[PDB]
């Protein structure tokens, strides 16, 4: 059952990642 | 214009978010396919056998293992260095019994940083810079490449690559250590140096630099603030830094051109990731590193000890247990 | 190839790969033999080609114990080769 | 098989097909841009990077 | 410049095919007795076999 | 076979600390946005 | 397990066919100096 | 056309020269000559698949 | 691709803040004993 906290916690820094990369404050 | 050159000029252009040039077009594809093999074998993969004795060993999420424990297992003892993609096996599930994913995983990722370090090149060109930049990342690959394929190589069996996972590398250390005497070859010292002088240099350079700031803010905003994008700003206000650091120490010992200084800053760990790499290919041919064990001897002939018999005993520790089902023969060749 | 003389005439570096190794031979014909005193069954092979595990399934509204069909998850290496005997006669019957 | 030793790995018709279509594929797009190459001796030039338009 | 020395390079490699085949022999490991020299008489040119 | 505390454990300390911090930058932004005369106050 | 074989096969020399032809595409004049 | 056919002239002895000589020497004609080394020896070639299907 | 005109700004006064809180704090103390069990 500790699977799914795992997989949680994985899956959320990859979007965390992705939000990161694509929605980014513009270096000007 | 025909359809081809609008093509070239789209895969080509500087205006996209992601450069894509055409070493883009190996690097996306395969680097996407590992990464989703990867993810799909280290969360629901079944058990492997690893050492060809018909002994399986769980590395999934599913199947009992926690982030430090799980791992993608390499393939079977038994295929050896044999090509095994999917379309030679019997059954998906024969595949996955005799680990499968991590040859496919592997191939498909070294070839994708191989293109990645093209990438990084064309794009210097297109933009008008120095192209010299994949040659300071081809360290890190070539220390990669070493370990994942030139050991298997030299050894004779994928089964004896690095895990892809956090304990499968403690694993290899150790039994690395215990049979090829890692730590007395030179080279992993000159890798050791490598990286704990980048470590003082980074810290250097950060705290010089840092400490000789302008003030421009006054005390209710961050220092980072007073840095405009576009500033005309050299990255030191000289008198300060390189008096602190003519006074510091030896004074005839200071970095007063900024070019020489990044160039150090360049080669000193690119330079000793390069010698560690090259000690790992080395020694997957069985070239060890300094052997002195029973070296100090009294005038009768009696054996004398010293640290290097302790780290041997060590090393006698671990090779005795280490894959205790696999092996038939005293010699371990 | 299928009879031993066939496979006599290959060389080893013509069969490594192929799976043909793994093979049981093919005879040919309709006769009959009669051993006679200290005669020896030599290179007897055996090639299973089909396998099943006894289970409990349920075909309708009742559970049963059937063979169910299975997969080999190993290679081809599971053909006995080799074995020799030692036969006679006891009775008018003979034992391996 | 696995080990066995053919070209590229070909052992079937089909095999073949797919890589010969493939090649001649990309061939015939790029065709349509640089067909009209010609050898004659005015298309050459005295330089380090081809410059000449097409 | 390229094709003189490739050609030069072509004459080395069919110094090297003389010298198997009439200029003493070289040593063959296995040959039919035990490793000894000898000479390599009927060298084989079916492409098919080189090129695989 | 695991322990059960840890559940609470990870899934608070977690949580609470992402939502300060959207927090934080949600009233910056808030701020920001009064401060500059517009149809957003 | 032939039909697999094949479709990766199309889709490998397909990227490689691109890689290849893209290259000789006159890619030393593609400078910001023309 | 004439100066197609000195050319062709000039090529047509040397092949026949060579196809003449090469008959004699080999004891064959061009066709059982170059025929055999167009698949494999027979001696090299694999013994085929035998490999089961479906277990 | 452009500055859109359609977006507004969302307010909440500290009475609000309190009747949530309140109402949040009062549903869990009625719904914990049932979801124990
Ligand atoms: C850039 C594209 C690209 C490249 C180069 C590769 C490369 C590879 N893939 Mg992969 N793959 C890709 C995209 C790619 N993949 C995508 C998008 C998918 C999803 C559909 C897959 C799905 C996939 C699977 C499912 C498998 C592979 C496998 C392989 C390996 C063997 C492939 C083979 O036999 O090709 C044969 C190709 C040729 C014979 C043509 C090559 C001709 C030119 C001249 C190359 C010559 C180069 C030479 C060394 C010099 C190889 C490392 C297999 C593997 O890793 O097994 C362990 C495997 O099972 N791939
Ligand atoms: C304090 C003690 C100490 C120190 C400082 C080191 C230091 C080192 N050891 Mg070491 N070692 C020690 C004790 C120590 N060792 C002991 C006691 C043992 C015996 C048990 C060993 C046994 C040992 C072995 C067996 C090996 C080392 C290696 C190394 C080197 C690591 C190479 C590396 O990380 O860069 C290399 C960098 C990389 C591999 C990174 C590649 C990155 C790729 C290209 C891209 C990855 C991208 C990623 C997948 C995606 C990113 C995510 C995205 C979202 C951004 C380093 C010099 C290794 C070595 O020499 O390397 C060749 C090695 O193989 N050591
Ligand atoms: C008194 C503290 C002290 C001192 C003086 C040294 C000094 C040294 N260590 Mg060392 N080391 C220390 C503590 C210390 N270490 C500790 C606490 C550890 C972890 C237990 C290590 C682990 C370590 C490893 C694993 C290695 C060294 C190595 C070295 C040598 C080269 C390192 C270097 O130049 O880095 C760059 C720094 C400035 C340029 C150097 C003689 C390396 C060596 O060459 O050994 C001969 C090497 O391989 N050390
Ligand atoms: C007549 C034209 C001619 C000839 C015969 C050569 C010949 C040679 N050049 Mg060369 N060269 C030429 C023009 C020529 N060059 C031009 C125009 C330039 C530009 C200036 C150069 C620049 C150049 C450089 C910079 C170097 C050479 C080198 C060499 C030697 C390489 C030998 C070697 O390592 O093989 C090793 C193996 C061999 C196999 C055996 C050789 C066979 C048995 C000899 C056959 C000789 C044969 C009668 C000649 C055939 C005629 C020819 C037209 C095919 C070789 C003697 C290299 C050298 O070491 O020079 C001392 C070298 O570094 N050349
Ligand atoms: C394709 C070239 C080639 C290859 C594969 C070999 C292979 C061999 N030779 Mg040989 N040889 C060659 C050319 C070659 N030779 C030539 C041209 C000469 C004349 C100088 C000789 C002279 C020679 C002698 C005198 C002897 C050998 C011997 C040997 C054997 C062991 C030596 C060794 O380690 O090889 C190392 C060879 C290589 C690493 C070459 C690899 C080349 C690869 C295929 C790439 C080539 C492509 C290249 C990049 C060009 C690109 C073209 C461009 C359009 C892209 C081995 C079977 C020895 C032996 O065993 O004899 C009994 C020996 O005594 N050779
Ligand atoms: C591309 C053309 C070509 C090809 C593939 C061959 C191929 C061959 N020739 Mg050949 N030959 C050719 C043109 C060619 N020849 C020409 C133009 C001449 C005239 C000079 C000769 C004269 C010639 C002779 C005299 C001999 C060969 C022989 C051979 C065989 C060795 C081989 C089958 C030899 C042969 O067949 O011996 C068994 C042989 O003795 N050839
Ligand atoms: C030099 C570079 C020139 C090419 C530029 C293009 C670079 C693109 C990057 C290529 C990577 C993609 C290649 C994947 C091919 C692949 O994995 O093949 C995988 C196949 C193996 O194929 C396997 O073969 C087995 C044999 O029993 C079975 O048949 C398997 O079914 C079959 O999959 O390997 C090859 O095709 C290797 C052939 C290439 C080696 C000879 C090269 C000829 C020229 C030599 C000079 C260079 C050295
Ligand atoms: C894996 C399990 C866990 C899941 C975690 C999340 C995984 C998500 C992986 C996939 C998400 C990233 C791919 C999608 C984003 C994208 O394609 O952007 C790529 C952008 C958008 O493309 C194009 O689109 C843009 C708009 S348009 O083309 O001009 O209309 C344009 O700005 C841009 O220049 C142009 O290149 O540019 C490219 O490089 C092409
Ligand atoms: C016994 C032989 C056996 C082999 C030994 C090989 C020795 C090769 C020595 C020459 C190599 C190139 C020297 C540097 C060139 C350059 O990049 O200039 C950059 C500057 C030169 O100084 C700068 O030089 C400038 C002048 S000039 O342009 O360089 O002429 C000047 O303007 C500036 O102020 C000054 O900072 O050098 C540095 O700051 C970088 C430091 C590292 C460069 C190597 C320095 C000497 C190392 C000795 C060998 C160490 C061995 C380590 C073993 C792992
Ligand atoms: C979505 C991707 C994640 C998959 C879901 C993860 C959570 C469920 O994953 C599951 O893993 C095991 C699978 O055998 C379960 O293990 C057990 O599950 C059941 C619990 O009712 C038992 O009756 C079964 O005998 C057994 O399958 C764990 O109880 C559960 O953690
Ligand atoms: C040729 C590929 C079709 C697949 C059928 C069987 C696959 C086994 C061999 C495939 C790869 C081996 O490479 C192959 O090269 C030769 C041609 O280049 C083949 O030879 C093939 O082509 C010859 C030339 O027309 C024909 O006369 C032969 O009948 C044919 O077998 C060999 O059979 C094989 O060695
Ligand atoms: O796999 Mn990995 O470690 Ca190279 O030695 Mn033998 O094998 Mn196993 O034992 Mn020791
Ligand atoms: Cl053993
Ligand atoms: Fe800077």
């Amino acid at each position: 059952m500790e699977a799914l906290v795992y997989t949680f916690l994985l899956i959320g820094t990859l979007m965390v990642i992705f939000f990161a990369v694509f929605f980014r404050d513009t270096p000007r | 214009v025909s359809l081809w050159e609008r093509f070239c000029a789209w895969i080509t252009s500087t205006e996209n978010r992601l450069y894509i040039g055409w070493f883009g077009c190996l690097m996306f594809p395969t680097l996407l396919t590992a990464t989703s093999c990867f993810i799909i074998a280290f969360i629901a993969a079944p058990p492997v056998d690893i050492d060809g004795i018909r002994e399986p060993v769980a590395g999934s999420l599913l199947y009992g293992n926690n982030i430090i424990s799980g791992a993608v297992i390499p393939s079977s003892n038994a295929i050896g260095m044999h090509f095994y993609p999917i379309w030679e096996a019997a059954s998906v599930d024969e595949w996955l019994y005799n680990g499968g994913p991590y040859q496919l995983i592997v191939l498909h990722f070294l070839l994708g940083v191989a293109s990645y370090m093209g990438r990084e090149w064309e794009l210097s060109y297109r933009l008008g810079m120095r192209p010299w930049i994949f040659v300071a990342f081809s360290a890190p690959v070539a220390a990669a490449s070493a370990v994942f394929l030139v050991y298997p190589i030299g050894q004779g069996s994928f089964s004896d690559g690095m895990p892809l996972g956090i304990s499968g590398t403690f694993n290899f250390m150790l039994v690395f250590q215990a049979e090829h005497n890692i730590l007395m070859h030179p080279f992993h010292m000159a890798g050791v140096a490598g990286v704990f002088g980048g470590s003082l240099f980074s810290a250097m350079h950060g705290s010089l630099v840092t400490s000789s700031l302008i003030r421009e803010t006054t005390e209710n905003e961050s220092t980072n603030y007073g840095y405009k994008f576009g500033q005309e700003e050299e990255t030191y206000n000289i008198v300060a830094a390189h008096g602190y650091f003519g006074r510091l120490i030896f004074q005839y010992a200071s970095f007063n051109n900024s070019r020489a200084l990044h160039f150090f800053l360049a080669l000193w760990p690119v330079l000793g990731i390069w010698l560690t790499a090259m000690g790992i290919s080395t020694m997957a041919f069985n070239l060890n590193g300094f052997n002195f064990n029973q070296s100090v001897v009294d005038s009768q002939g009696r054996v004398i000890n010293t640290w290097a018999d302790i780290i041997n005993r060590a090393d006698l520790g671990m090779e005795v247990m280490h894959e205790r089902n696999a092996h038939n023969f005293p010699l371990d060749l | 190839a299928i009879t031993k003389s066939e496979l006599n005439q290959l060389s080893y570096l013509q069969v490594k790969g192929t799976g043909l190794a793994n093979r049981c031979s093919e005879v040919i014909g309709e006769d009959t033999i009669t051993p006679k005193s200290g005669a020896r069954l030599v290179d007897m092979c055996i090639e299973p080609k089909a396998w099943a595990v006894e289970e409990e399934i349920g075909k309708a509204g009742k559970t049963e114990k059937k063979f169910v069909n299975s997969k080999v998850m190993t290679r081809q290496t599971y053909t006995l080769e080799g074995i020799e005997g030692s036969l006679k006669t006891d009775g008018g019957k003979i034992v391996f | 098989t696995e080990g066995t030793n053919e070209w590229f790995g070909v052992d079937d018709i089909r095999v073949l097909a797919v890589l010969f279509i493939g090649h001649y594929f990309i061939l015939s797009l790029w065709l349509g841009q640089y067909g009209n190459a010609t050898e004659d001796d005015d298309a050459d030039f005295f330089g380090e990077i081809d410059y000449t338009g097409s | 410049i390229l094709g003189i020395h490739l050609c030069l390079l072509g004459l080395g490699a069919l110094l090297l095919v003389a010298k198997a085949m009439y200029l003493g022999g070289v040593y063959d490991t296995w040959a039919p007795g035990g490793g000894d020299v000898r000479y390599i008489t009927t060298p084989t040119l079916n492409p098919i076999v080189i090129f695989g | 076979e695991v322990q059960f505390g840890a559940y609470l454990a990870v899934l608070l300390g977690t949580f609470l600390p992402v939502l300060f911090l959207i927090n934080l930058y949600i009233q910056t932004e808030s701020r920001k946005a009064g401060r500059d005369g517009g149809i957003d106050s | 397990m032939l039909t697999l074989k094949i479709l990766v096969y199309t889709t490998v020399i397909f990227f490689v066919s691109l890689f290849i032809f893209g290259f000789l595409s006159s890619d030393p004049s593609r400078n910001p100096n023309r | 056309k004439q100066l197609q056919e000195i050319k062709h002239c000039r090529l047509a002895m040397l092949g026949a020269f060579g196809l003449f000589f090469q008959a004699l020497n080999s004891g064959e004609d061009i066709v059982s000559q170059l025929s055999p080394a167009f698949a494999a020896p027979e001696y090299a070639a694999k013994a085929g698949y035998f490999l089961p299907q479906g277990i | 691709t452009g500055p859109n005109p359609n977006k507004q700004a969302v307010e909440l006064n500290r009475t609000s803040l309190y009747w949530g809180l309140l109402l949040i704090f009062v549903l869990a103390v009625l719904f914990s004993s049932y979801f124990f069990n």
